[PDB]
């Protein structure tokens, strides 16, 4: 059973979603390589010495391709516009999807012609990202 | 008919006379001092003629092979006198091969990959393709030299060897020391200074001694394993002065024990560079002057690892490099390197992309198990494809020039380190840190040159040029390190 990983267009990142029992993480869709990128970060968070003290906040730092947590949020933290929601149960997803806005849109996850300059400007062309995440521990 | 031989390449003065069948009649050896040879020879050659009648000997042999300049010409003097004052033929023999032959003659060995480790020199020799060829080789100083030099630094007695083996047996802590592999060759003078400083640092002498061997002999048995495949012999012989070393004997066995190959060591008196040693070879050759660097590979004979698993990760067919642990080496050091190299095969095969040079994508690094997940690029080794597609030699030269521009220095450059799907992906980088030093760059070049000369001597010429064709293209300071490559190549024996 895979993580409910779906992109969302039109986001309303507010106060709310977090400290109310959000047992399900969401990143910024503008700098997520593909659905693979996440699928990697979740596997990396799942099988490496916990760099973050909760699994859901680790996905953020792994996908960030950087050790630091505060700087990780600086580059891949979810923001107004478009996001990549991760959940476990279909209606636990619905709760957060209700709080933020917009349509479920998996096409905002994938790399435009636009990302492959900006994505690798801030990562220093789509699998190279995974190897930054892979070396996160050297 | 039976023959007498004279040994005088280094420090031991050896007179010895052997039969055409294979029995030693006389074998005594007394230990810049060419005078030592010029004064010992008459004494020993007297004691020889007091054991065997002069008339009945038919051949004069003298180790004209690898050795010191004045030491050789003294032996050559005594040899040239004997041959005409007896009216018996002279035969100039190669010193290294002489060690191999009385190994075969004493041990129940027949075609062995021999590790010739002595105070004077250290290298791996096995007869391949009508000549005796050297594979593994010290790039600086012999294991004997390197070990002895450390002893003298600590002010231990003049056969240092034994006492360093003694104190080693009482060590408990494996000190961190520079393990150094340059492709198939070794360097020791690094490890020597390291131990030299470790001693000044405060570490237990008992300790420093243990790890010194642990690093020396582990990197010795390491290259021997490397040869064990390329030469594919069923037997591993150990000649040379330092063949005494119980520990080196221990791990050398251990190693050959895995690949089920046999391991012999010549009975004590025939490892030390000796008279009878070279005396046998001359008459063996039966059935002209000095050459201080007798390049063994130039004789006429007339007596004729870590496993991969293919797997699929996400949406890719990949491989996983399990750095299999070796039982022969110290438990602390064993897992210490296979972590250490995994941490660089990852760090480099990745960093390599940063200056546009193909290598597999690494999806996972697992230092706990010493395994690494990298994309399976379909194997077509540059080695196998270099004949018909000579064009491949171009990019290999190119992508090395990228590295030398960025101070990234691989240390194991070989044609089997590259494959072909469309470009030339390096499927290996295990050992090779970053170094600004100009001599480094030059050393890595000759490492590959020797590698092509090793396995591709059949079509080497006009392809070390095809290497440069790419290497000249990329790196600008190319004439800078190749000119210095001449300076480090002139590290031959002292003409």
């Amino acid at each position: 059973d895979p993580m409910i990983i779906r992109g969302i267009r039109g986001a309303r990142i507010n106060n709310e979603i977090f400290n109310l029992g959000l047992k399900f993480q969401i990143l910024n869709a503008d700098v997520v390589a593909t659905k693979k990128h996440v699928l990697h970060a979740i596997n990396q968070a799942k099988t490496k010495k916990p760099i973050a003290k909760s699994f859901w906040m680790e996905i953020l730092v792994r996908a960030s391709g950087q050790r630091q947590i505060h700087e990780a949020i600086k580059i891949i933290g979810a923001k107004d516009g478009n996001v990549c929601l991760i959940c476990e149960d279909e209606e636990t997803f619905r709760k957060i999807y209700e709080l933020i806005g917009g349509e479920i849109d998996d096409s905002v996850l994938e790399i435009n012609e636009d990302k492959e300059r900006l994505i690798r400007e801030i990562f220093k062309v789509v699998e190279r990202v995974l190897e930054k995440i892979a070396l996160i521990e050297l | 008919m039976i023959c007498l031989g004279l040994e005088g390449t280094a420090e031991k003065t050896g007179v010895g006379i052997v039969t055409s069948d294979g029995e030693v009649l006389f074998n005594k050896t007394i230990m810049e001092a060419a005078d030592h040879h010029a004064e010992t020879f008459p004494k020993l050659i007297k004691e020889a003629f007091e054991v065997v009648d002069k008339n009945e000997i038919d051949l004069i042999a003298f180790s004209q092979g690898p050795g010191l300049g004045p030491s050789l010409r003294v032996t050559a003097t005594v040899a040239r006198t004997l041959s005409l004052t007896l009216k018996k033929p002279i035969i100039g023999v190669n010193h290294c091969i002489a060690h191999i032959e009385i190994g075969k003659l004493t041990t129940e060995a027949e075609d062995p990959l021999t590790l010739y480790v002595s105070g004077g020199n250290t290298q791996v020799i096995a007869y391949v393709s009508k000549k005796y060829r050297v594979f593994g080789e010290t790039l600086d100083i012999a294991v004997g030299n390197c070990l002895d030099q450390f002893a003298r630094y600590v002010n231990l007695p003049h056969p240092g060897g034994p006492y360093i083996e003694e104190l080693a047996r009482k060590g408990k802590k494996l000190v961190d020391l520079p393990y150094t592999v340059k492709g198939m060759d070794i360097a020791f003078s690094g490890l020597l200074t390291a131990a030299m400083r470790a001693y000044d640092a405060g570490e237990r002498l008992e300790d420093i001694c243990y790890s010194l061997q642990e690093y020396a002999f582990s990197m010795l048995t390491e290259i021997t394993e490397r040869a064990l495949a390329h030469t594919n012999k069923g037997e591993v012989m150990l000649v040379g002065g330092v063949a005494a070393n119980n520990r080196l004997r221990e791990m050398l066995k251990a190693m050959c024990e895995g690949q089920n190959v046999d391991f012999y060591v010549p009975p004590k008196e025939f490892c030390g560079d000796n008279g009878a040693m070279i005396a046998w070879l001359g008459l063996l050759m039966h059935k002209t002057k000095i050459i201080p660097n007798y390049r063994t590979d130039m004789v006429e004979v007339n007596w004729i690892e870590a496993d991969i698993k293919r797997d699929s990760y996400l949406d890719f067919d990949v491989i996983i490099k399990e750095r299999v642990k070796k039982g022969y080496r110290d438990e602390r050091l064993d897992e210490n390197i296979r972590k250490s190299r995994t941490a660089r095969e990852a760090r480099y095969l990745a960093l390599v992309k940063d200056f546009g040079i193909p290598a597999p994508y690494i999806f996972d690094v697992d230092l706990d198990n010493k395994r690494i997940m990298m994309s399976y690029i379909n194997g077509k080794l540059a080695k196998d494809v270099i004949e018909d597609n000579l064009d491949i030699a171009y990019k290999i030269g190119e992508i090395v020039g990228k590295l030398h521009k960025n101070d990234v220095i691989h240390n194991d450059l070989t044609t089997s380190n590259f494959i072909f799907d469309k470009d030339l992906y390096i499927i290996d980088f295990g050992l090779g840190k970053i170094s600004n030093l100009d001599e480094d760059k030059a050393v890595d070049l000759i490492v590959f040159k020797k590698a092509v000369l090793s396995t591709h001597h059949e079509k080497f010429d006009e392809i070390w040029e095809r290497f440069l064709e790419g290497y000249k293209s990329v790196y600008d300071r190319w004439e800078i390190i190749l000119e210095l490559m001449k300076d480090v190549e002139r590290r031959a024996r002292y003409v």
